[PDB]
């Protein structure tokens, strides 16, 4: 396993895709010329996994981007690091949207699909050994969720020994009010059960908690938010960007942290929680399972753990992490289930993200996730028994019973994660 | 003479490989480079360490040791390391995709690409021996290659080399340096399909390995490093009577007919003594009496379990140093009658002892003193089936709600497998028990 | 038929077409199929415009579907505040109950319209009314962990 293919798609998967290469781009010591600048020999181990190797020693993303409105490509490309992308990997169509599910996976995006699997064996002809797919896109869009979830389909098909990779930003009133949103979560969600391997569930319901009541910040912005998101996708590939101990494989992930098939939807966690204008190892340990530093609106004391993933960053005792860890463990024995022995992993990391000295990265596979799961399947209930906006959909090409079975496979996932969670070994 | 080819599975069959090979040639006094100045024989030999040793037509002398591996991180070390020069090339095999700590991945897909590459090297060193007596394999329990892949091997070393013998070195799954929450699951899967393929297997427990580093060797936090510098000194010690002259154990044969009385339970029970820190330099010699005092107790044992709560059917006493057999014979008398140590009513109640007088070679680097005596314990107890107690309840807790099983059945594996394997482990319990533990 | 006409104007926001139907005698409180009223589809898609000039010609506010849902309902739901102040200007039932047992209060507080939250609180908005699952407006929010929500319906 060794290089991925980053992908990303709409508004949202641009951005929050444009703030993940300037944050990773910064550690591994690469500007946006693309000439390493990096004062460590550890910044280039395996740089190859996320980036190319252009002629001149220069790095080029292997990321592919990916839009239904025009106007997006330029919002990236007058970006800081938005000089870097490969012109190739531009793929943006001329009619939007407009935050319809149905335009992005049916009509609008099936046109623009077969542009963006040319580009993609491009890539994956490029990689030594490639390994998985990483996608990054919001869920109550039309084009990051309807063309998104396609395009997860159509690489399935061609790449099925891979590994896809997805981090969806789950909507919320609170950052956006747009009744039809439940909607394409809901048709997302349907999707994502069955065609990724694991899924990184970021919620703007928990971004905008944190900035808002966390952070002290009564207006919060995207950028706010997206500053929570990008140091959390540094945290989840520390491993597979810089040397360590874990053999940072995609695959070794999954089978460490995935028990059941359909239960791939992890619970991200980043301590300590900072803004953008502005700790010991018991104080990293003791946040990380706080419910107020988790990126998704559950309550983990709420669940038990089924698999927990930590990756600490910086330079602290080797010996206190292990004491650290197995101590919470104990005080917190009720959350973790028991027919899964040592179901808790530790990493650590020596090369810190900038600004900070210490750091720890949560991954956890909690059945408290369906409190999210619950959340929107509420919402979605809601407007379909009116039936509001539902022709918005089926006068798109699609049937009306793709909402029942969609509202039936979410609530089933949630009695799925009930089911494990009142589970007993005896 | 007659010749051992070794076999190094996965990145712990590996790196274990590495460290034995190192010490057998300072042991032996062979350079990094092949050269042995003590070797008057130049381009072939009768000696004792031809067994392990094969030798070119310059005075080089090469290993007979393969190195395989599902993904090449592992074996590129070695291929750089010290002894990039010791080694033949074309016995470092290496694929590009390893089977991600899945039995299934490594028995049935990804080990299928590669299986047949192994075999036809393996071909080639059995072709240079005159009287090839067996292998010796390394392998971790837990890991995908380690499992699923050495399965696959023993299975078709058993229809090319049938009448050969074949032993493991197995690297038993400890929580404190685990790689994967499924190694019950590998460790079980690969025990079933392996158990009629093996004939004697010593398993290496790595949290009772982990402890003595701690304890004896004041590491607080032992890394890969110290656990295989401290088992390649074990590994040496059992294979000596197979590299230097002696009487006990002086081939692979010997090995079953002294420690394994059914084919089933061949899995001995290793205890080593003492294990000196470095720090410690001008320490005291403990005598035969105190080091044959210490083979007896818990903390010195390779696997964790509690010989007192079994009984014994065989014990090998493999002596190396400063050692007077009248000193042996007075020690074993007395640790005859002042302990509880208890035979079966089946078992001739007796102590085989094999005795070098070379004192361990410590290699430079390492985390163990200069030893005048040493003393290596083999022994079948049936209290070593507590080890494959804690290993099946492990199993039967995550297997009960089928976690982690779709990982299994989507490589090739049918779910059926899972349970014969777990009723195959359920009959040998009770094999011991039936012995009496 | 005149007024299937003005249910597609009120729909689609056609404020002018909705004078001149008016004007030649269409049913202000025609029903579609489903029991829809041109009122319903106005507080629906947010054309305030249509709904106060319907309001001014005879327009039943507390109008209920074949699932009981009143105007109320609906703008409450989409989350249309200048809407629900409208319709509760001219005596729009403010705890008219649907056939799922949800209030105008309960639709507001699902969907997170915290503002007509609000609204409906200081118009006299029942808190302690159930749903069909036994579920009042404050046990949604305690459930969903929405904590501004739980602030706004302790007043
Ligand atoms: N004592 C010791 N144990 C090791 C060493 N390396 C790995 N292990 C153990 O081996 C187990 C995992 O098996 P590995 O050998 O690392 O995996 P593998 O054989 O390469 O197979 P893959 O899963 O495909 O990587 C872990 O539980 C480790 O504790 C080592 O160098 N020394
Ligand atoms: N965290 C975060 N969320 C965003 C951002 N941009 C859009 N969103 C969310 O994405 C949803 C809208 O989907 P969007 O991606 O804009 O539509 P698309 O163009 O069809 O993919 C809204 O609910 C927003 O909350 C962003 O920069 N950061
Ligand atoms: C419950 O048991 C376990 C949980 C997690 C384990 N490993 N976890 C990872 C996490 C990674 O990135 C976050 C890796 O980088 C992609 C990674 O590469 C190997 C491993 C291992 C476990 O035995
Ligand atoms: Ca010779
Ligand atoms: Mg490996």
């Amino acid at each position: 396993m060794r290089e991925i293919v980053h992908i990303q798609a709409g508004q949202c998967g641009n951005q929050i895709g444009a703030k993940f290469w300037e944050v990773i781009s910064d550690e591994h010591g690469i500007d946006p010329t693309g000439s390493y600048h990096g004062d460590s020999d550890l910044q280039l181990e395996r740089i190859n996994v996320y980036y190319n190797e252009a002629t001149g020693n220069k790095y080029v993303p292997r990321a592919i981007l990916v839009d239904l409105e025009p106007g997006t490509m330029d919002s990236v490309r007058s970006g800081p690091f938005g000089q870097i992308f490969r012109p190739d990997n531009f793929v943006f169509g001329q009619s939007g949207a407009g935050n319809n599910w149905a335009k992005g996976h049916y009509t609008e995006g099936a046109e623009l699909v077969d542009s963006v699997l040319d580009v993609v064996r491009k890539e994956s002809e490029s990689c030594d050994c490639l390994q998985g797919f990483q996608l990054t896109h919001s869920l109550g869009g039309g084009t990051g969720s309807g063309m998104g979830t396609l395009l997860i389909s159509k690489i399935r098909e061609e790449y099925p020994d891979r590994i896809m990779n997805t981090f969806s930003v789950m909507p919320s009133p609170k950052v956006s009010d747009t009744v039809v949103e439940p909607y394409n979560a809901t048709l997302s969600v349907h999707q994502l059960v069955e065609n990724t391997d694991e899924t990184y569930c970021i919620d703007n319901e928990a971004l905008y908690d944190i900035c808002f009541r966390t952070l002290k910040l009564t207006t919060p912005t995207y950028g706010d938010l997206n500053h929570l998101v990008s140091a959390t996708m540094s945290g989840v590939t520390t491993c597979l960007r810089f040397p360590g101990q874990l053999n940072a494989d995609l695959r070794k992930l999954a089978v460490n942290m995935v028990p059941f098939p359909r239960l791939h939807f992890f619970m991200p966690g980043f301590a300590p929680l900072t803004s953008r204008g502005s700790l010991t190892v018991p104080e990293l340990t003791q946040q990380m399972f706080d419910s107020k530093n988790m990126m998704a609106a559950c309550d983990p004391r709420h669940g038990r753990y089924l698999t927990v993933a930590a990756i600490f960053r910086g330079r602290m005792s080797m010996k206190e992490v292990d004491e650290q860890m197995l101590n919470v463990q104990n005080k917190n024995s009720s959350y973790f289930v028991e027919w899964i022995p040592n179901n808790v992993k530790t990493a650590v990391c020596d090369i810190p993200p900038r600004g900070l000295k210490m750091s720890a990265t949560f991954i956890g596979n909690s059945t408290a996730i369906q409190e999210l799961f619950k959340r929107i399947s509420e919402q979605f209930t809601a407007m379909f028994r009116r039936k509001a906006f539902l022709h918005w959909y089926t006068g798109e090409g699609m049937d009306e019973m793709e909402f029942t079975e969609a509202e039936s496979n979410m609530n089933d996932l949630v009695s799925e994660y009930q089911q494990y969670q009142d589970a007993t070994a005896d | 003479m007659r010749e051992c080819i070794s076999i190094h599975v996965g990145q712990a069959g590996v790196q274990i490989g590495n460290a034995c090979w190192e010490l057998y040639c300072l042991e032996h006094g062979i350079q990094p480079d092949g050269q042995m100045p003590s070797d008057k024989t130049i381009g072939g030999g009768d000696d004792s360490f031809n067994t392990f040793f094969s030798e070119t037509g310059a005075g080089k002398h090469v290993p007979r040791a393969v190195f395989v591996d599902l993904e090449p991180t592992v074996i590129d070390e070695v291929r750089t390391g010290t002894y990039r020069q010791l080694f033949h090339p074309e016995q470092l095999i290496t694929g590009k995709e390893d089977a991600a700590n899945n039995y299934a991945r490594g028995h049935y897909t990804i080990g299928k690409e590669i299986i047949d590459l192994v075999l036809d090297r393996i071909r080639k060193l059995a072709d240079q021996c005159t009287g090839l007596q067996g292998f010796l394999v390394f392998h971790s329990f837990g890991g995908g290659t380690g499992s699923g892949f050495t399965s696959l091997l023993m299975e078709r070393l058993s229809v090319d080399y049938g009448k050969k013998s074949k032993l493991e070195f197995s690297i038993y799954p400890a929580p404190q340096v685990s790689t994967a929450v499924v190694e019950p699951y590998n460790s079980i899967l690969t025990t079933h399909t392996t158990l009629e393929h093996s004939d004697c297997a010593f398993m290496v427990d790595n949290e009772a390995i982990y402890d003595i580093c701690r304890r004896n060797l004041d590491i607080e936090r032992p890394t890969y490093t110290n656990l295989n510098r401290l088992i390649s000194q074990i590994v040496s010690s059992i294979t000596a009577s197979l590299r230097f002259d002696g009487a006990l154990n002086v081939d692979l044969t010997e090995f079953q007919t002294n420690l394994v009385p059914y084919p089933r339970i061949h899995f001995p029970l290793a205890t080593y003594a003492p294990v000196i820190s470095a720090e410690k330099a001008y320490h005291e010699q403990l005598s035969v009496a105190e080091i044959t005092n210490a083979c007896f107790e818990p903390a010195n044992q390779m696997v964790k379990c509690d010989p007192r709560h079994g009984k014994y059917m065989a014990c090998c006493l493999l002596y190396r140093g400063d050692v007077v057999p009248k000193d042996v014979n007075a020690a074993i008398a007395t640790i005859k009658t002042k302990r509880s140590i208890q035979f079966v009513d089946w078992c001739p109640t007796g102590f085989k002892v094999g005795i070098n007088y070379q004192p361990p070679t410590v290699v430079p680097g390492g985390d163990l003193a200069k030893v005048q005596r040493a003393v290596c314990m083999l022994s079948n107890t049936t209290a070593i089936a507590e080890a494959w107690a804690r290993l099946d309840h492990k199993f039967d807790l995550m297997y009960a709600k089928r976690a982690f099983v779709h990982w299994y059945v989507g490589e090739g594996m049918e779910e059926g497998e899972f349970s014969e394997a777990r009723e195959d482990m359920a009959a040998l319990e009770k094999d011991y028990e039936e012995v009496g533990v | 038929d005149l007024g299937k006409k003005l249910l597609e104007a009120a729909r689609a926001g056609q404020d002018d077409e909705v004078r001149i139907l008016m004007a030649n005698g269409a049913d202000v409180n025609a029903t579609d199929a489903s029991g829809l009223t041109p009122l319903h589809l106005a507080a629906t898609y947010g054309h305030l415009e249509i709904v106060e000039v319907l309001l001014k010609h005879g327009a039943d506010v507390n109008a209920i579907d074949i699932m009981g849902s009143t105007p109320l309902h609906l703008a409450a739901l989409i989350g249309h505040l200048e809407i629900v102040e409208v319709l509760l200007k001219h005596g729009a039932d403010v705890n008219a109950v649907d056939t799922w047992g949800d209030t105008p209060l309960h639709l507001a507080a699902i969907m997170g319209h915290l503002e007509i939250v609000e609204v409906l609180l200081k118009h006299g908005a029942d808190v302690n009314a159930q749903d069909k699952f036994g579920k009042t407006a404050f046990d949604i929010s305690i459930d969903n962990g929405n904590e501004d929500l739980a602030e706004i319906l302790q007043k």
